[PDB]
RNA sequence: AGUAUGGGAGAGGAUGGUAGAAUUCCAGGUGUAGCGGUGAAAUGCGUAGAGAUCUGGAGGAAUACCGAUGGCGAAGGCAGCCAUCUGGCCUAAUACUGACGCUGAGGUACGAAAGCAUGGGGAGCAAACAGGAUUAGAUACCCUGGUAGUCCAUGCCGUAAACGAUGUCUACUAGCCGUUGGGGCCUUUGAGGCUUUAGUGGCGCAGCUAACGCGAUAAGUAGACCGCCUGGGGAGUACGGUC
């Protein structure tokens, strides 16, 4: 956050800026992920489910 | 707590041989000393089951060397009952 | 009345609904307007173009007190939180910052159940 | 005994009383025993939030060599105490002895 | 790693002033213990912010 | 198999304290209309003035980021920070006792969540319950409220797809690639490369398997002790007994 503008910046810009800055943070997700209550075991196998992508996607980037 | 000192203390007291360590009577004075400290934090904190787990241990592990000392020889173990006040 | 040289803008961004709220700096609200206030009753509350015309509304309202420089703090994962801003800067506001001021808990309460439809 | 480091914060209001607070409290320790390795001032400092609707207050870090007793005493002295706004504990093993950085 | 050394910890905060994990900073698992505990007790000290 | 002496990692356990973020409620300042919610609506809340915004208080519950095929614990399971009390584990070298061991019928200890007894507490969520919807019907799915409960102290209860659906202990049998905690060695421009241990993962030869698959964390090759099964229902139910 904090995006100040310059003196002869466009609104687009800035919009765009602004845009990139929220993306970075993720702040989003977490707010999207408020939404609702995920019980212990379902973010348990969400997480081991992530794990075995992501070690999949490691193999895959070193062969 | 017991601090190294106390612990010298217990080993010269009943070591049998020269740097002896590993002798039943040492070993067992060692777990007495322990077990009694241990009675007064169990009092403090009496829903700790977790470490009554180890205190529970070493019981068991006083009284495995007591019968064995009892079986390598009896004037031994009932020397050695006697000087602890054990049984 | 009063003159108030800067102000701030505050965007609810919802799913169902987005206000807009103009205030001058150390507090104190000069003007408002929501979606629903101006038309938009139903599933239009929420579409972006209502937030626009509704941004746009509020800045008219707005400029009768007098200022000229912006700033905005966007709250809420709405769709609407580009179309406030895109408005506010038609309507001529000079926008100083944008930020976001959406909260955050820390594992605080207990979030409602999942809706299994 | 044991080895802890205090790091507390005290009001600008009260700045003029910590020379004298400070010392009262050493001597306190020195009546048990105790051993005093760095006393530091840091000075008054902006907070990076308001802690009691303040925003500056001055820092003093101690490290010392006391028992339990004193520990006890010094933690309700702190409690008690109005003019300072927080204080941390941490117990350390053996003494570090040497310029700390943000000292100046 | 210790709370007062702050420049460091700050080498490591987010602009929001969140911790940022191990993948990016490349960092060893017991390094990145310590410095998170630092980070938590300086931010405890008023010497970090929590927040943005 | 065990003991003494130096170090190291850790959401292991018990007690107390304390910090910040957020939800609800309360009081006040600006301000005037709606807000809220759904696929769409409606119930509901609001001109004794809501929603939004700012300030100051009350209370309960849980600890974003770090966070990870990560860590610790016999299992159940353990996540902010600080102090006190306390259990186990890894690691180096010496010095000790000298088979002091393994398993274990009965027995005994601990044991998720729900529920029970007494006394507290109660923010959020939420069985039952009361309304609004959809439907042919709606005892539900969806929406607005909401009681027990969820939280604390002292006890009881002893059950889970309590699962790796794989009892415990011991010795041996190609290799490859990761990662956590240590030990040793070789370079150096202060971080890298090799080995050795104890964990935790992905492939894979031989071997085993009905097949799927397992494969030094075996479901391979052998030994010691215990538990259990004998077609599907009836039934983990009837009678007796213990609690
Ligand atoms: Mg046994
Ligand atoms: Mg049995
Ligand atoms: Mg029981
Ligand atoms: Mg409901
Ligand atoms: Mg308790
Ligand atoms: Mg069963
Ligand atoms: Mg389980
Ligand atoms: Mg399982
Ligand atoms: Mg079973
Ligand atoms: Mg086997
Ligand atoms: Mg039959
Ligand atoms: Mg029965």
């Amino acid at each position: 956050p904090q995006v100040k503008l310059k003196e002869g910046e466009p609104v687009d810009v800035a919009i765009r800026r602004f845009k990139r800055s929220c993306e970075k943070a993720g702040v989003l997700a977490d707010v999207r992920k408020r939404e609702f209550y995920e019980k212990p075991t379902q973010e348990r196998k969400r997480k081991k489910a992530a794990a075995v992508k992501r070690y999949q996607k490691k193999l895959a980037r070193e062969s | 707590a017991l601090t190294n000192a106390d612990r010298a203390e217990i080993i010269a007291k009943f070591a049998r041989a020269e740097n002896d360590t590993g002798s039943p009577e040492v070993q067992v004075a060692l777990l007495t000393a322990q077990i009694n400290d241990l009675q007064g934090h169990f009092k403090a904190h009496k829903h700790d089951h977790h470490s009554r787990r180890g205190l529970i241990r070493m019981v068991n592990q006083r009284r495995k060397l007591l019968d064995y000392l009892n079986g390598k020889d009896h004037e031994r173990y009932t020397a050695l009952i006697g000087a602890l006040g054990l049984r | 009345t009063r003159t108030v040289s800067e102000g701030v803008a505050h965007i609810h961004a919802s799913f169902n609904n987005t206000i807009v709220t103009i205030t001058d700096r150390q507090g104190n609200a000069l003007a408002w307007a929501t979606s629903g206030g101006q038309g938009f009753r139903g599933s239009r509350k929420s579409t972006p173009f209502a937030a626009q015309v509704a941004a746009e509304v509020a800045g008219k309202a707005a400029l009768d007190y007098g200022l000229k420089n912006l700033d905005v703090l966007v709250k809420g994962p709405g769709p609407g939180r580009e179309s406030a801003v895109r408005a506010l800067g038609a309507v001529g506001y000079k926008i100083n910052s944008i930020t976001d001021v959406t909260p955050i808990p820390h594992n605080g309460c207990r979030p409602p159940k999942k809706r299994r439809v | 005994m044991r080895h802890y480091e205090i790091v507390l914060l005290v009001h600008p209001d009260q700045s003029d009383q910590v020379v004298g607070m400070v010392e009262r409290y050493i001597s306190q320790i020195k009546e048990a025993d105790g051993q005093i390795h760095r006393l530091e001032d840091w000075g008054r400092r902006q907070l990076a939030y308001p802690i009691n609707k303040i925003h500056k207050a001055h820092y003093i870090l101690m490290n010392v060599e006391c028992g339990q007793s004193t520990l006890d005493e010094l933690e309700e002295l702190f409690r008690y105490n109005d003019a300072i706004i927080r204080n941390l504990i941490i117990r350390r093993e053996h003494a570090i002895t040497e310029e700390s950085l943000l000292a100046k | 790693i210790d709370y007062k050394d702050i420049d460091t910890l700050k080498q490591y905060i987010t602009e929001n002033g969140k911790i940022v994990p191990s993948r990016i900073t490349g960092t060893k698992a017991r390094y990145q213990r310590q410095l998170a505990l630092a980070i938590k007790q300086a931010r405890y000290l008023s010497l970090i912010p929590y927040t943005d």
